[PDB]
RNA sequence: UCAAAGUUUAAG
RNA sequence: GGAAGGGCACCACCAGGAGUGGAGCCUGCGGCUUAAUUUGACUCAACACGGGAAACCUCACCCGGCCCGGACACGGACAGGAUUGACAGAUUGAUAGCUCUUUCUCGAUUCCGUGGGUGGUGGUGCAUGGCCGUUCUUAGUUGGUGGAGCGAUUUGUCUGGUU
RNA sequence: CCACUUUAAAUCCUUUAACGAGGAUCCAUUGGAGGGCAAGUCUGGUGCCAGCAGCCGCGGUAAUUCCAGCUCCAAUAGCGU
RNA sequence: GUCUCCGUAGUGUAGCGGUUAUCACGUUCGCCUAACACGCGAAAGGUCCUCGGUUCGAAACCGGGCGGAAACACCA
């Protein structure tokens, strides 16, 4: 199910947030990650040697803690018999926290999504940078590799390199050694070749489409010999699939040996997709401002109000955003209020005396707003869109408009 | 030191010494009448049904 | 690798302190007089295993 | 290389009738910055063309059409010869009057033509976009402008202006045509000019 | 009156 | 030093014995588990070791609850008694006056700051003391004066026999 | 700041009347303070970070080396790179 | 499309109708080592590609399935 996947993603996001905060002493923590194809025996051996090396670390507190961390991860790996699909992630350590509570901790988990990253690290903190990068990059891309020998279809997350399907073909020879038949054989050769293109296109429709709408956000044709060209510029290739064709890549090799080549050449064009979608989005937002319309809104004080009411269609946010949702509470009367505060207005603020009654109105701790948007944008209108500061329109949105706004479902008036 | 919300602190007592306390009445200026009953073995106080002491911890109640 | 993040970490969170007041200090010859007088005439005491012009126990 | 200039038409901008406005609709002010300063009191609205985006929102809101925001090249900012007030006109360079040669200014009105004429007359000191005479002369070196102004400042050159508006002259002076000419004689060349 | 014996935290 | 000369030790070997390693259990330890399964020590020189055979105590660990044993001072607090200590009955594990309720009490104790204590089987043995242990149970180690070397150093403290 | 002198005419110095000092004022700076190399095992912060450091180095929770305050040292209308 | 062959513990392979399915490596567990490697001693692990048949009995013999791989595709 899709909802169950979303819950698992959120659980793991929460888990990562708790691990980032952790911290401990020296280099006690053991950030370990395993890729899916890898053998467990090989990792178990590695850890055993690392345990051996640690067995002469001059320090006391560091050494013992590290040995016990490596001991624990080795035991965790004994519980598995193979590295599960999606890879494995193991985070062992001896965390310090409040109440002087030097507690040991071990979190192995099969992560959501296939990850391609190996990692071993020891440090004072847990290294959850690779995971956060996989959570950000959800843009799957598709990869068709054409060749006279045989095709290949595959997919490509930020890290992960998939193979969906492939075939080979027994195509005819270039030449026909009869004068009259040369013409006919040539026409027959061109028909067989077109039927191959037709077959490839049909297989692409089967694979890359999901519920009459393409799952992949990009689509790379690679190969040689103006064959990938035939696929892009052809009426047989379906337009809904064809419209997202981003590169035609000239490679050497064919099949899996060329798949990686095609990725490397295509890497620059693939990274630019997110940037283009941002430009289109913010460009559409700024259209409304250029004309009268009045659909657009901006700033927490306005955009949230718009969101509460006659809702937004699209809510556009900067990635980073400072602004934070605090929960203010009264000592005596039990009155409360929530406010969305900037970095200066949140850090120190004499505003929060109750005034009417005459008491100190204590600010009970925050949940950060952009996270707040992510929590319950389903509650409001929907389509939470994060955008960077890189594009010229994006930089305007961040610097000028404060990195927050929304495109509204209908016209709205405002006051004050 | 994350203190739980529903548990909270348990406030200690606050006494109320309500000015000077009266245990007597003036009958015909010279003589005096005593209001509350005294210990046998010091006023044994008037509980809503019981008669409780404040030192030797003796107790009584007429059913 | 390594971020340009902490850039002015220690300069930032140091405890700021006022630079006090004392006096318009003596300058030129007058200063040199004073420093001559506090090596060669005022103290000149019985020794106790060497001196220390900015000593502190 | 492009920058922006805010302009507030002081005749049209009446801060009392409209309310605050601009501030409420400006996305830089709604962020929480000093892009526009107004209040119900005070005369004319001020805008920081540094902080201003040039979103073109405040112009659409303001009820009188008081505000304008234009785009000027960033090359010009060095060569500003006059600016009277904040959020007002910004003159760049001056014409280069040559002695014994009739200078012909050509260009449409409302492009700092009058202010230039006043500067060259010597009525208006070039504030140079500051809003000084040695500093002004140093700014104008390597060119006949510094010659011109030095001539003005010690030898008191007499600035005389044939005006644009001719219909306002009748309602000021009195008497015959011949009488006024006789009064204003210095060269003593009435007849030849007539 | 000569078999084989390779290596040693980044964690101060 | 998988270099050479001596010479030695059952924590080395030989010649043998008794074994342990296999079985069941006793116990220590690591792991897993768990609210917690407290912790030190991991080659000889960690592991029936901490004198450590813990029902309670021990006890640190965990989950519940009382108490102050918060000295003294400076002050505020001084009596329209500051505000130590209480049988009910609800509650509670409890016959903890712990709380809500309701009568009364030492009477100069108190509560609040600040300085500041005090405690702690909390952290740190890689901040130390003392005490052990080990290197290292073998025969080794040292300065004065003289001699040799610019000097670090060396000689003495040795070819040989002897123990 | 009157006046003289100066000077081609001035200025400046010089000459000279009249006003013109309690330092809270008429305010001395630039670089240092582990060694080389003059001069703090001072106190507060940070904790192999930020940073200093020509060289040797210091920084991983008692920093004589970092950022600060205090004191001290060198030269002094100068002194650093 | 034709004819051919091969699908066996994690990997590569043996296997003459009656087998505990062979060998090597890998894996785990001891020891040895300060540790590691090597070394020594133990252990665990085959849907014998899939289905149906012949057979007293099939991992093999025979049929079809799903895979895989060579050779042919010539004269105009
Ligand atoms: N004294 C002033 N104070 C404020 N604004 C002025 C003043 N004089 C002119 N303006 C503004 O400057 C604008 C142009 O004036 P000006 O430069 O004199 O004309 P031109 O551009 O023809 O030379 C006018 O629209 C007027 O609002
Ligand atoms: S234009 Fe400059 S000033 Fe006028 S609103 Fe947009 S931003 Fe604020
Ligand atoms: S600008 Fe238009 S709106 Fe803003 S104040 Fe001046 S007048 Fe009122
Ligand atoms: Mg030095
Ligand atoms: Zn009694």
């Amino acid at each position: 199910s899709a909802a169950d996947r979303n819950v698992e993603i959120w659980k793991i996001k929460k888990l990562i947030k708790s691990l980032e905060a952790a911290r401990g002493n020296g280099t006690s923590m053991i950030s370990l990650i395993i890729p899916p194809k890898d053998q467990i025996s090989r990792v178990a051996k590695m850890l055993a040697d690392e345990f051996g090396t640690a067995s002469n670390i001059k320090s006391r507190v560091n050494r013992l803690s590290v040995l016990g961390a490596i001991t624990s991860v080795q035991q965790r790996l004994k519980l598995y018999n193979k590295v599960p699909p999606n890879g494995l992630v193991v985070y062992c350590g001896t965390i310090v926290t409040e109440e002087g509570k030097e507690k040991k901790v071990n979190i192995d988990f099969e992560p959501f999504k296939p990850i391609n990253t190996s990692l071993y690290l020891c440090d004072n903190k847990f290294h959850t940078e690779a995971l956060t990068a996989l959570l950000s990059d959800d843009s799957k891309f598709g990869f068709i590799v054409i060749d006279g020998s045989g095709a290949l279809f595959g997919t490509l997350q930020g890290n992960t390199r998939e193979v969906l399907h492939k075939f080979t073909v027994d195509l005819p020879k270039k030449h026909g050694r009869a004068a009259q038949s040369a013409l006919r054989f040539a026409r027959l050769r061109m028909e067989k070749r077109h039927n191959y293109v037709r077959k490839v296109a049909e297989t692409a429709v089967q694979l890359f489409i999901s519920g009459d709408k393409v799952n992949v956000a990009g689509l790379v044709l690679a190969g040689s010999a103006d064959f990938k060209t035939e696929l892009s510029q052809s009426d047989m290739f379906d337009q809904r699939l064809q419209s997202k064709v981003l590169k035609l890549v000239d490679i050497s090799y064919g099949g899996e040996n060329g798949f990686n080549q095609a990725i490397e050449l295509s890497t620059e064009v693939l990274s630019n997709v997110k940037f283009i979608q941002e430009k289109k989005l913010i460009g559409r937002y700024f259209d409304e401002i250029s004309q009268d319309t009045g659909k657009y809104c901006f700033g927490v004080e306005d955009t949230l109000k718009a969101l509460e009411m006659g809702a937004v269609e699209i809510l556009i946010v900067y990635e980073n955003l400072d602004i934070m949702r605090y929960v203010l509470h009264c000592q005596g009367t039990e009155e409360e209020k929530i406010l969305y505060l900037t970095p200066e207005q949140e850090k120190d603020k004499s505003h929060f005396t109750d005034k009417e009654t005459g008491q100190e109105h204590e600010l009970i701790e925050s949940m950060p707003l952009l996270e707040w948007f992510a929590n319950n944008y389903k509650k409001f209108g929907a389509t939470l869109e994060i955008v960077t500061d890189k594009s010229q329109e994006g930089s305007q949105f961040v610097k000028g408009f404060g990195g927050i706004g929304g495109i509204l479902r209908y016209r709205v008036d405002f006051q004050g | 030191k994350s203190y739980t919300t529903p548990k909270k602190n348990k406030h200690k007592r606050k006494k109320v010494k309500l000015a000077v306390l009266k245990y007597y009445k003036v009958d015909e200026n010279g003589k005096i009448s005593r209001l509350r009953r005294e210990c046998p073995s010091v006023f044994m106080a008037s509980h809503f049904d019981r008669h409780y002491c404040g030192k030797c911890c003796l107790t009584y109640c007429f059913n | 690798h390594g971020s340009l993040a902490r850039v002015g970490k220690v300069r930032g969170q140091t405890l700021k302190v006022a630079k006090q007041e004392k006096k318009k200090k003596r300058t030129g010859r007058a200063k040199r007089r004073m420093q001559y007088n506090r090596r060669f005439v005022n103290v000149v005491p019985t020794f106790g295993k060497k001196k220390g012009p900015n000593a502190n126990s | 290389k492009l920058t922006r200039i805010a302009i507030v038409n002081h005749d049209k901008c009446k801060p009392k009738k409209c309310r605050q406005e601009c501030k409420k609709s400006c996305p830089v002010v709604r962020m929480g910055k000093l892009c526009i300063e107004v209040t119900p009191q005070s005369k004319i609205a001020w805008i920081s063309e540094t902080l201003c985006i040039g979103c073109g929102i405040c112009i659409k809101k303001c009820p009188f059409g008081a505000l304008s925001i234009v785009n000027l090249p960033s090359n010009l900012e060095k060569e500003t010869t006059h600016r009277y007030c904040a959020n007002a006109f910004k003159l760049h360079r001056l014409p280069i009057p040559r002695p014994g040669e009739v200078l012909g200014l050509v260009g449409t009105n409302g492009i700092g033509k009058s202010t230039a004429l006043k500067i060259l007359a010597g009525k208006q000191k070039p504030n140079l976009g500051k809003y000084d005479w040695q500093e002004i002369l140093t700014y104008f070196r390597g060119s006949e402008l510094q010659n011109y102004f030095t001539k003005i400042l010690e030898d008191d050159l007499k600035a005389i202006i044939k005006p644009q508006y001719v219909d306002q002259i009748p309602k000021a002076a009195k008497g015959t045509v011949g009488s006024i000419l006789d009064r204003k004689d210095e060269t003593k060349t009435q007849a030849i000019v007539c």
